[PDB]
């Protein structure tokens, strides 16, 4: 039937099946012809013949679209514009900036003496002093700057770097007397110093107040299978990495992770362990000042495992003050007395039951800045640290996210501000006795783009079973709701994880382009309402996360703010399984479904890298209860039969290797799609990456096939 | 602070 067919063959074990308990029918064989493709793609032929063929395919359909090029121009001219952090202190009195001119792969680390900070950021350029170049290390521009910490003393400065198609990084040392300087070759890190400590797979390191180490989470030395056997360890500055001292290993719980962190003082170090996705944790306080670094250090419960989070906010003497959920889900503030333990935790700022606590820190020696979640949006209170008393409100009159830097000894801080229409401005806010001097240090602006023409409402839509779900809604002013317009709809759902306003140049150029409605339900899964709202949308109520988006999607067709012909619909990860179960069970509703880096196999997935933390998520696919309500929705398992469903046309993003979600999902769930629908009529294309990220190019050329395929799917004209 | 994607 189609033009651009057929698709490229792919090969079936037709006697590949695995047998699951399930409370309703004992157990279930569940067949899997493509159960080849979770081999990796370094050690299958299968599996690179697959990757390869599909890869063509998309790509030759992907090109035939003038409007890719056209994307990808107007994309590139658009994101040619300066972007900045907020100007971050550290302990070598400079303040340290991240900037972009433009076009560049990676963010540069820029630094100033603190009090000559006004020079920075102007027409001229970015000033200051270039520290830290990430496109210099590699030669392609795809070694990426995982993370860094100043020592306590101000001379040091560890961080990661990441290898392009790999996750895994190496942690370096170099002097804050070394930065890098703009006239550098490419493909090299020049003054650097011998320290390197391979084998870590995340960037948590933590300083002792000497300034003479730090600790770090690594894993054994080196495909897919479950990342095992996370270690503490603490390095020594000079010493090669055989030298570190183990501080944790638990070889009986090798999927825990775990890490430590120091309180400022440098004092007390909290091990935490985490078993799973939960916000819950095995944690231990040891006191540096009565122990040796190692194994035998005299740990003690900070309260019984697996009931609750804690992150240090700060330290007073032998008080230790924590963010925590424990008997508060929405999270409070509470101190432990390290000379008392028996005695637990102190509230010291209550949980409110009706907004989320997201962070909590302190500023100008004793106020206590927390950031709440109201109306899917972050709101800045100010607190006395002392008696937990209200100061009142910050930048009340900004909608949107905030960034804060600025530590307690600093009077300072620096806050980026940014929402669906503002691309990131950068306020300073000087603490005083009763009131506080707020300025608007700098902001980013987009040449090309009249924020102006833009607008975002807030409503209110019942799902299925009748909860109100809040949505943002992005859109020229001058589009009209006349039921004729398209509509990008983005979901992620799940792990706690807010939906705040977000800038995305990409989005704003989309609604431009396409006379297009750029729609964020706020569905359950998330935080955005409390912790409850992530308790009605995991393990059993998961199917809610797909009844709230299918709701969104209807009453946006109703209300007129979109054609029933023209509703995209876009995740990741967890967010990919909402875009493939909304796709098998309500084809109808979507005209265009963009997957990326997609959770698709809901039976198998705890069995690759990181996947079994997902369990507190998802539920247990080999607990017989936990089977039959995931496999009601797993969406790999639930295609529709092809007789009487016309499957929109979908696009999926993957590389080839990929440690936080295996390329498996994708793999199979397309190799399935397509054998399902092999005469379309709407093509299921599977868009590889041969380097897992990213560079800004590598993001921009995914945009332009992602919104080129759009086009075509859904059949609009770009404009001008 | 634990791993998804």
């Amino acid at each position: 039937f189609p033009g651009w067919g057929p698709y490229p063959p792919v090969e079936r074990d037709e006697t590949s099946a695995i047998t699951y308990s399930s409370k309703l029918h004992g157990s279930v064989t569940v067949r899997d012809p493509y159960s080849q493709l979770e081999v990796p793609f370094e050690d299958s032929e299968e599996t690179k013949a697959f990757v390869h063929s599909q890869r063509k395919f998309a790509r030759t359909y992907l090109d035939e679209n003038p409007d890719r090029e056209a994307w990808l121009e107007t994309l590139k001219k658009s994101w040619n514009y300066r972007r900045f952090s907020a100007l971050k202190p550290e302990s070598d009195g400079h303040y340290y900036f991240e900037y972009n001119d433009g076009l560049q792969s990676q963010l540069s680390l820029y630094r100033v003496r603190m009090g000559e900070e006004d020079t920075v950021l102007t027409e001229s350029g970015p000033g200051g002093e270039l520290f830290f170049n990430p496109n210099l290390l590699s030669l392609d521009g795809n070694a990426a700057l995982t993370g860094f910490v100043m020592s306590p003393c101000g001379n040091y400065w560890a961080y990661g770097v990441s290898e392009h198609g790999s996750d895994w990084m190496s942690i370096y040392v170099r002097k804050t007397s070394s930065p890098h300087l703009p006239s550098q070759e490419r493909g090299k890190d020049p003054g650097r110093m011998n320290d390197k400590i391979r084998h870590v797979r995340f960037f948590i390191v933590s300083w002792t107040s000497d300034s003479k180490g730090f600790f770090y989470s690594r894993y054994p030395p080196e495909g897919n299978a479950p990342a095992m056997n996370c270690m503490v360890y603490y390095h020594r500055i000079g010493e090669d990495q055989e030298s570190d001292v183990l501080v944790h290993e638990d070889p009986e719980h090798p999927f825990w992770i775990s890490s430590v962190q120091l309180t400022p003082s440098g004092r007390y170090i909290l091990f935490a362990a985490s078993r799973d996705a939960s916000h819950t944790q095995l944690v231990k306080i040891a006191d540096l000042h009565e122990n040796d670094i190692g194994t035998n250090m005299k740990w003690k419960n900070l309260h019984d495992p697996w009931e609750a989070r804690f992150t240090i906010v700060g330290d007073e003497g032998s008080k230790i003050y924590f963010m925590t959920n424990l008997k508060a889900k929405n999270y409070k503030v509470a101190t432990f007395d390290a000379n008392h333990p028996d005695e637990g935790l102190t509230t010291l700022i209550a949980e409110d039951p009706n907004a989320f606590l997201v962070s909590a820190s302190i500023h100008a020696q004793d106020k206590l800045l927390l950031v709440y979640l109201r109306n899917a949006s972050h709101e800045i209170h100010i607190r006395d640290l002392t008696t937990g008393k209200p100061l009142g409100r910050i930048f009340e009159d900004l909608l949107g996210q905030f960034m804060v830097s600025g530590r307690r000894q600093d009077n300072d801080i620096f806050v980026l501000f940014s929402s669906f229409l503002s691309p990131g401005t950068v306020y300073r806010y000087t603490f005083g006795e009763e009131k506080g001097y707020r300025s608007l240090f700098r902001a980013i602006s987009i040449p090309g783009l009249n924020l102006d023409d833009f607008m975002t409402e807030s409503v209110f839509y019942p799902s299925k079973d009748g909860t109100s779900v809040h949505m943002f809604i992005t859109r020229p002013k001058d589009v009209l709701l006349d039921g004729t317009s398209p509509v990008l709809q983005y979901g992620y759902g799940g792990f706690s994880l807010a939906m705040l306003p977000t800038f995305s140049l990409s989005t704003l150029l989309f609604c431009k382009i396409y006379r297009a409605i750029y729609a964020i339900p706020n569905i359950r899964g998330g935080s955005e309402y409390g912790e409850s709202w992530h308790r009605e949308g995991m393990l059993d109520k998961k199917q809610n996360v797909f009844d709230d988006f299918n709701a969104a999607t209807e009453w946006l067709i109703a209300n007129k703010y979109a054609s029933k012909d023209r509703i995209a619909i876009r995740g990741g990860a967890n967010g990919g399984v909402l875009t493939t179960a909304c796709a098998n069970q309500a084809p109808g509703l979507y005209r265009c479904v963009i997957t990326i880096e997609g959770i698709i196999d809901m039976l198998r997935f705890p069995k690759f890298t990181f996947g079994a933390s997902w369990r507190s998520e998802y539920g247990d696919p080999e607990d017989p209860e936990d089977f039959d309500f995931i496999f009601k929705y797993s969406p790999y398992h639930n295609i529709p039969p092809p007789g009487d469903t016309v499957m929109p046309a979908m696009l999926f993003f993957t590389a080839a290797y990929d440690d936080r979600v295996s390329p498996l999902h994708t793999f199979k769930h397309v190799a399935a799609l397509q054998h399902n629908f092999p005469k379309g009529p709407n093509p299921c294309l599977m868009r590889i990456d041969l380097n897992s990220g990213k560079s800004t190019q590598e993001m921009l050329e995914e945009t332009a096939d992602e919104y080129s395929f759009i086009g075509k799917s859904m059949g609009l004209t770009m404009q001008t | 602070v634990i791993v998804v994607g």
